[PDB]
């Protein structure tokens, strides 16, 4: 999931 | 009988002393010492000062920087833009009018004030809505085949000024009124008032259900689903340490965004259910400040939890404002 | 003959009209509006709000922190107490004597407040300046086979206290004197007033020259030796990029440091010698106050710049703030 | 340079 956590700026 | 009546609002005060005056007329000093509406003052001075640079800043920076436009990040400057609303529209007008100790600018004045300070808090509202589904929907994967476009992003906007419009707009129109609220310097909607000739019982209830349960729900289901996802795929993949504090982290701020929006909409709710379920019951003009005090200030703390904490929006910053490098 | 004259005070305003009070005594409303009343107290409000974290935190932070407790670090630490001096017995006493209009404690008021408001700020200056001699000494390396230890951190605080009592107390008892400054709500060292019972004309060059030219001087020569010093061993050594932007990096600060204190007592040299070198000429209460806004306002920037901008402080705050992780 | 840099906190 790390790469869409990213998107969000959430991780 | 606890307050004064008058056409276009409602004074928190006993005219028994015959010392109420309109507040769109004369400083209202009965109904709270001066350096009260001092302070008062003071604080708008303060919101303006961090929550003009934070939130401008955010549209600024997202100028500089590439790397901020995306579609995912569309709806995080609807955020800052209402927050300005809620700046220039809100916390400077009653600045001003604070200063004086009443509504100097007449009764449009408070339906212009009303309108944009309101429709700038729901935009805003609607905003961490929208924001959570979203979430939701990239990372929870609902949906099979799905990705998320900038078409979405456009909508999920609209949506929230849609949303917005469905409470600003009813109040200048009928449903509801606006009136200067608390110390009568700056102008609310009305439901605290049972008006029948504009139906604020009713309203007040749709405001709860529609403009405070829904998003409540809402924002738990799409956030606690996204502590799911997270915490599952995170132990089915122990042997990854950043796969660990991913999941450790996206946690520690789900919980801030919730605990942090209780905080912010938790006081009117709190306040218009118990009003509407004590309706013989009198309450003071500083106490009707109350759940507006902590409503305006998240026109500073939404921009330092959803941009500044936010991992992409704050290298720029640091970048921005130290000129250029680190 | 532009204002009034009084036992302890000076009143920027002309007495003509009959209507000038003293100001331990009555609300000064006809030197200006009291909305500006108002804003000189937002403004109080704002500093205090701002800079009573920061410069607690900064304590605070070294207590949670055992990396921090270093003899190079003293001085800073220094630093934040002076601010704090400038919050609790500055700051927040012409919060509350603002909201009156007048400097309601009294002349022995005036002498305290006068007094801690301007103790702190000096240790402050004075902070700064033995701060750089130090980063001077400990870099410059100017004293063969010398190493900074405790015992030197330990005098460096001791003379800024020295120091900054050297300027404190003398107004105390007979060189110059306190007295309610500006708009008359707070009590400051007398620059402007040449009153020859307590030799203001002297104190007031002893201070221009010691207390500004000295500091000024040498926190120059320090850094200019440490740019220097930096820039030197850079070129010699390209081959790092590392100390490529060390050197780079260092300067940006040096400069900052130096832009920042010139911000923070230019306007006070600058106006004690205009007026010592135009003796008829009347000054403004609010133009009076210009000064002393720069001059307090350090008690927020330094924070941010020596400490919040300081590399190692900085982590144990995000660490502390975002509660143990991070 | 750099080791006294950092021990005053500059770099
Ligand atoms: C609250 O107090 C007074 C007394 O009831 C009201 O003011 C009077 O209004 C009439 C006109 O309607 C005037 O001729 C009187 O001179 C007023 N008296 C005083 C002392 O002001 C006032 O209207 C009431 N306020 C509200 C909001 O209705
Ligand atoms: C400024 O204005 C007035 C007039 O010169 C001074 O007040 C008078 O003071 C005497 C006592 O010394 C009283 O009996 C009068 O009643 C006062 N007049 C008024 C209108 O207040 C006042 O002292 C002057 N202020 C200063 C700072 O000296
Ligand atoms: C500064 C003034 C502002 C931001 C006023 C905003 C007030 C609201 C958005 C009130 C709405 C609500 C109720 C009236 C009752 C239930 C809770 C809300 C948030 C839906
Ligand atoms: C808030 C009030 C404060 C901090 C007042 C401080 C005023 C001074 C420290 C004034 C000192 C100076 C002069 C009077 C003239 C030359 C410049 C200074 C800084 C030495
Ligand atoms: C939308 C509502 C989301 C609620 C999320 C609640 C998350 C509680 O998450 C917590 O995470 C810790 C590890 O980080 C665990 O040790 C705790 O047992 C667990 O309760
Ligand atoms: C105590 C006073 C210190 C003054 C320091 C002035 C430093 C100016 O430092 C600047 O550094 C740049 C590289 O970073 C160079 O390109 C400029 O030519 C140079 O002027
Ligand atoms: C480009 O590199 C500029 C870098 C340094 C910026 C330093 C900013 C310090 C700000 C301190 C607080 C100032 C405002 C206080 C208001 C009351
Ligand atoms: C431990 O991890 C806590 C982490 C989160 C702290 C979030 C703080 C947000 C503060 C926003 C500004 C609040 C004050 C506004 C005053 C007008």
């Amino acid at each position: 999931i790390l790469e869409n956590l990213k998107d969000c700026g959430l991780f | 009988m606890c307050g004064t009546e008058g056409p276009n609002f409602y004074v928190p005060f006993s005219n028994k002393t015959g010392v109420v005056r309109s507040p769109f007329e004369a400083p209202q000093y009965y109904l709270a010492e001066p350096w009260q509406f001092s302070m008062l003052a003071a604080y708008m001075f303060l919101l303006i000062m961090l929550g003009f640079p934070i939130n401008f800043l955010t549209l600024y920076v997202t100028v500089q920087h590439k790397k901020l436009r995306t579609p995912l990040n569309y709806i995080l400057l609807n955020l800052a833009v209402a927050d300005l609303f809620m700046v220039f529209g809100g916390f400077t007008t009653t600045l001003y009018t604070s200063l004086h100790g009443y509504f100097v600018f007449g009764p449009t004045g408070c339906n212009l004030e009303g309108f944009f300070a309101t429709l700038g808090g729901e935009i805003a509202l609607w905003s961490l809505v929208v924001l959570a589904i979203e979430r939701y929907v990239v990372v929870c994967k609902p949906m099979s085949n799905f990705r998320f476009g900038e078409n979405h992003a456009i909508m999920g906007v609209a949506f929230t000024w849609v949303m917005a419009l469905a409470c600003a707009a009813p109040p200048l129109v009928g449903w509801s009124r606006y009136i200067p609220e608390g110390m009568q310097c700056s102008c609310g909607i009305d439901y605290y008032t049972p008006h029948e000739e504009t139906n604020n019982e009713s309203f007040v209830i749709y405001m709860f259900v529609v403009h405070f349960i829904i998003p409540l729900i809402v924002i738990f289901f799409c956030y606690g689903q996204l502590v799911f996802t997270v915490k599952e795929a995170a132990a089915q993949q122990q042997e990854s340490a950043t796969t660990q504090k991913a999941e450790k982290e996206v946690t520690r701020m789900v919980i801030i965004y919730v605990i942090a929006f209780l905080i912010c909409w938790l006081p009117y709710a709190g306040v218009a259910f118990y009003i509407f379920t004590h309706q013989g019951s009198c309450f003071g003009p500083i106490f009707m400040t109350i759940p507006a005090f902590f409503a305006k200030t998240s026109a500073v703390y939404n921009p330092v939890i959803y941009i500044m904490m936010n991992k992409q929006f704050r290298n720029c910053m640091v970048t921005t404002l130290c000129c250029g490098k680190n």
